[PDB]
């Protein structure tokens, strides 16, 4: 019923998870009735009485509906917030949290569409999750590393390419400045290069572009799999050729499987680069499924040391969700899409990961909007410059030392940028080669 | 309110929850048989409930298999035929408990089992 | 149009086909729209191999009729793109990038062919529907179970004490809901323990063989194998995972696991409408249903409009499926004796529902009655005796040649006339 | 004062906090004996982070009434500085160093706020209260047990022997000695053997689940797990271990593996004295009951003023303590559903104790008789009969409502008229 | 002397059909043949893990037959359990299993699964008190004809 489940004038306890959901009621039903069914249907809800209850004190174990109220956002959309017990968790468990929550309710007949925005994770249950293997600044320190966003570089084509034709870009590319080079999500272990012999050859070109450099260089091998156990021998492999950093598809490959990694990666000194596939079946559109931000905390408290994050070329959401994994304390902010202050109780902050048709021209404005704290993506803004992969490299690196001075020096780089790009074409050929095709 | 037995009541899957067959209830579930172009076959035993005495690893349990009576009867398109090889177990075997299997070869399986005698 | 849509191109029996239901942007023709997607799911270093071998075509658009700016996209992928063995892989190629696509409004994943040579690679159910037959020794009736309620708040004991109770009555199996895993007051050892007590107390007592879908679904692999080898070394039938919210890279372990032990393994849907519910975008759930097929489980939540549950059905139990649009199926579908996933049906159903079911749904199939047995005014026990009265009711009826459609209330106020379970039963939940 | 006392902080929902007894040396004031608490138990490379992040502060000071020189010190930790699971580093953070420090003259930590946040990354009991009584089926009433006695002395066998005769007259328990581990001429692996057809015999005697505290205390973590691994293989219910003088890193691993493997884990404090003692030096034993259940226990011996023991009797038992200074609950202490510890009562009970320890200490307790029941003249299954006829007699009359306190020595003479077990126990010892 | 068997030659039967059959009526076949006064039923040479079949569901039903035909009877019953594989992992996997169940015979076929798998199936058959059956698939490859090859002899000293 209502009463039982929509309860306005509950006091939310400092263990409860939050839930913030957007909620769309089929035509005639009231919102505190969409409020209460959230509430009821992701928890004790029944279509009928059982005798079982009277041997327990289901109120304990109910989720509560304690406000509900319209948004601005299309047709007959209102905001409900749930307040769920601790005890209903699984510590450390994700993929309980998830099933606890959106396991059921957005099938629900009554509701048209279902949304969750924002869940606020107490630190009453964050606390049993190891979360980033390392997380931003042991990474920095890790790969002695300081105050400028990282660099990387999606090898392509995505697939069809060789091991060692892999290697050769990703040497190539490392050589002219880039911190690292990227396994795509899509390569696992495929015909056309399995995946121990593109760990191999990959290793040779991290080891060779670092001797050349005297940087510390990476590629995050992938070892996204169809097992776990295939997943934990690559990372193992990893492990032995002694390279600093690995990669999984959190999404497709599962939270079981991604903590499973986490874990490994915590025990192995490994740095654990995670990317996105498959959000935007989930995350995309307003009405239904769940927003990024949810994703993103979950892989938090999974285990992960980057994560994708999308572009800029919408912001301020971005911005939200940016802080949500990177901050220890991020306060309620909901033009950001920040429903509830969030207190990560000193776990490890996620360098978030841009990635998006950027070239050398943006670089002001990611470097202003992200800060240092960030990996920087580029895809075709290496691999399409003129002059091959290392001068391409060597543009996106100046283009990016030549933002971070400007911004030291005080300028303004939203509104300098252009200008702070084109007075560094000037003792760069290699940036002036970019800026002249794009 | 009526408390559900706990002996006197062992079942044999399929149809066992239904009160005991007659010769007409028990001829129209041998037709559904044949009209299926399922084959059926009899079978019979003096222990009529699984057990596990060799193992007890997952899925593993004696008293599956009963004794197959005579042959899965090929061709049958008379179920009165199947009364008459009941019949005839009842008489050879009064003690054993009967029960009336069926066996497709288009899914090569079987895919019936239904209780038709009890000593 | 592009080098991404080829409008004549002859699928190849190895390629992996989809199709999309595309909404695209005001202002992009469907053309345009429809190479979008095999480009964004697909594809100097591209002069270093061949990009026609390696991308995603769309072979064909149509509209969907009575949708305005909705049309299919039939898109072949090369068989060169995926890993063996890898539904992992599978998704992450199809649905990991092009949904985010700007110029797409909205996009959903109706159906996917997978091609013989593909499956091959999989192990598939652990047991599948005629083996689990077997080795349970049921035969010609659908299979019963009930969630135990509530999910939590019970001791562990009593939780099990609830479970002896609905199994021996006549239910097959007793189920873990799928958050159940291990909580404060209920951590899962303590469950499995007391769950197997009341599964062989209530064998003993019936002589059928019961079972317990005993949820191994868990926060790392390392903790889901744990679960599974517990229940491995109590001997009992039949584990489950959440594989969605578990993920495909555990499923597949597991279900490597439990093919390797024999154990029968129930797989719940959790999180399935967060991805499959709104026409417009996202993933049907037969997508998802031949997913799990791959990956492996014995059992699948299949819910309880009805075209579309019987087409996602035949796709998960048989072995060959052809094209049919009327119910979703948009490819012909050959599983090359991939054996089939046992469909359970679940939500509210009741002894009343117990003719539609069984005339919907055929023998191969669990129905799942949890407020339907713990709901009934005399207990689980008979509340389950009253199920396990109502379906074989029905079965008798069915076999006999009777009309379950249109005599179905006939036959269940006929069976209350000798089973007082039932009476009980019919008269608290109408018709 | 310093940088130290701070006595307007506001204690955080994750902080630790400690109340300790502080007695200043000749001349050192209260305010500055609590600041260096705080800072001898906390706290150019300073300039490298921010020490106020990581000190521990005093934010109160009071003094103890009725002595003079004697101050509760309040102190609070953040919670960044222990390591998650660990009761090592907790108590190395809190009393690794500041009970030297000369300016305390003496110093003894009363109570420790647990904060939830802290308490849920600790696994705690393997079992606890309400899942042991459930493994058990044993309601209602206090639980009995008995330490063999001669502690050394006697062959594995006679051991044994006298195990069983204990068991079979009506105790549920036995118990090895805390000093039991393996000796010459008592190996552990004998002793394990025949205490184990003991149990078996015992049990299928009387029809009641029996069980004796194997004690798995070793000299290291190796050889206690492997003491553990044959009490698993030979299926016994319950296993022991001296946390104290085995060690809380030894604690911690042995219970992680009763838990993964349903054994019970019956825990003695041997040398909590040597700490607990004194009121004005050392570690309150509440301090060290709360540390067991964190690190992980399913009994704990908790003794035979009484105000103080059911103050950490509740800290042992209940889910939510208020604070409360009659008791010595200096802190209020939310466990959030970590289960609670049995507290086992122990020193020279016998029958006529009866009443006051089953009024004291309620049904959720066990109950140990040592010489109570080794010293009945009839041997020890009339002495173990004579125990539990006293138990049962007082439980039925406090569940008739009678008043124990008052009428206890007449229910123990009542039940004489009729056991003549009792009536030769009530003869020896004296009211 | 581990069967109890004197005086006669031992009795088997190869389940027919070769393959078609589930794993439950091929053991269901065995029962039968084996509670009739046969010593032995067999799996064929080519019945390895199949599509329809696979290997340890046909382990778990003719372990029943085994055990229900023997104590039926009265006398030692067996299946020649095929563990010919792919793998040497796999062909060991199979014989660990029927090992755990505790039934009598294995089986191998030497020739198409090779000398170097046969003989480490043969250690771990003596590490574990294993009877080996062993079919000769293949033989005709090589021993038929009089003027090229090697007579049988000699694989079967070779055996």
């Amino acid at each position: 019923y209502k009463l039982t489940y929509y309860t306005p004038e509950y006091e939310t306890k400092d263990t409860d998870i939050l839930a913030a959901f957007r909620v769309t009621p089929q035509p005639g039903v009231p919102p505190e009735e969409a409020g209460a069914a959230v509430a009821a249907e992701s928890s004790t809800g029944t279509w009928t009485t059982v005798w079982t209850d009277g041997l327990t004190s289901l109120d304990r174990y109910k989720g509560r509906c304690y406000h509900i109220e319209p948004v601005v956002g299309e047709d007959n959309q209102y905001i409900a917030y749930v307040a769920y017990p601790l005890d209903l968790f699984e510590e450390g468990s994700v993929t309980n949290m998830f099933t606890s929550i959106v396991g059921n309710v957005f099938g629900f007949k009554a509701l048209r569409a279902l949304r969750l925005e924002d869940l606020r994770i107490p630190p009453t249950y964050s606390k049993t999750f190891q979360g980033p293997p390392h997380g931003i600044q042991v990474e920095r320190d890790k790969l002695n590393k300081y105050g400028r966003p990282l660099l990387g570089c999606t090898i392509k084509p995505k697939l069809g390419l060789s091991a060692k034709n892999y290697g050769r870009a990703c040497y190539e590319c490392l050589r002219g400045g880039l911190d690292f080079t990227k396994d795509d999500e899509n390569v696992n272990s495929q015909p056309f290069m399995r995946w121990r012999d593109r760990f191999v050859f990959c290793a040779e070109a991290i080891y060779k572009s670092q001797a050349e450099t005297g940087e510390i260089k990476g590629h995050y091998l992938n070892a996204t799999a169809g097992t776990c156990e295939e997943m934990i021998k690559r990372a193992v492999f990893a492990r032995e050729l002694g390279v600093p950093i690995v990669m999984h598809d959190y999404l497709t490959g599962g939270f079981t499987a991604n903590t499973s990694l986490a874990h490994y990666c915590r025990d192995n000194g490994l740095l654990l680069h995670i990317h996105r596939a498959m959000h935007a079946v989930i995350d995309r559109q307003k009405n239904h499924g769940m927003h990024f931000r949810v994703l993103a905390k979950a892989l938090r408290m999974s285990g992960g040391d980057h994560i994708h994050a999308g572009t800029v070329v919408e912001r301020e959401m971005t911005l939200g969700f940016v802080d949500l994994l990177r901050d220890d304390f991020i306060e309620k902010d909901r033009a950001r899409g920040i429903f509830f202050t969030q207190d990560w109780v000193s776990m490890p902050g996620v360098i978030p990961v841009a990635s998006g048709g950027i070239h050398v021209w943006h670089m002001p404005a990611l470097t202003e909007i992200f800060g240092d704290d960030s990996v920087l993506q580029f895809g075709g803004g290496t691999l399409g410059h003129p002059w091959g992969n290392a001068p391409g490299a060597a543009a996106n690196r100046v283009a990016l030392e030549a933002c971070v001075q400007a911004r030291n020096e005080g300028r303004d780089l939203a509104r300098e940028g252009n200008e702070i790009i084109r007075s560094a074409c000037k003792w760069s050929p290699e940036l002036a080669a970019a800026c002249e095709i794009w | 309110m009526q408390v559900w037995p706990i002996e006197g009541i062992k079942k044999f899957e399929t149809l066992s929850y239904l009160p005991p067959l007659t010769v007409e209830d028990l001829l129209k579930q041998i037709e559904y048989l044949l009209r299926s172009k399922w084959v059926p076959c009899l079978e019979f035993s003096k222990v009529g409930f699984v057990y596990r005495e060799n193992h007890r690893s997952p899925g593993y349990y004696d008293g599956r298999y009963w004794t197959m009576w005579k042959l899965p009867m090929f061709g049958c398109t008379d179920a009165t035929q199947v009364l008459k090889e009941l019949e005839e177990a009842k008489k050879a075997y009064p003690d054993a408990f009967v029960r009336i299997i069926g066996f497709d070869n288009v899914r090569q399986v079987q895919l019936i089992s239904f209780i038709a005698y009890k000593p």
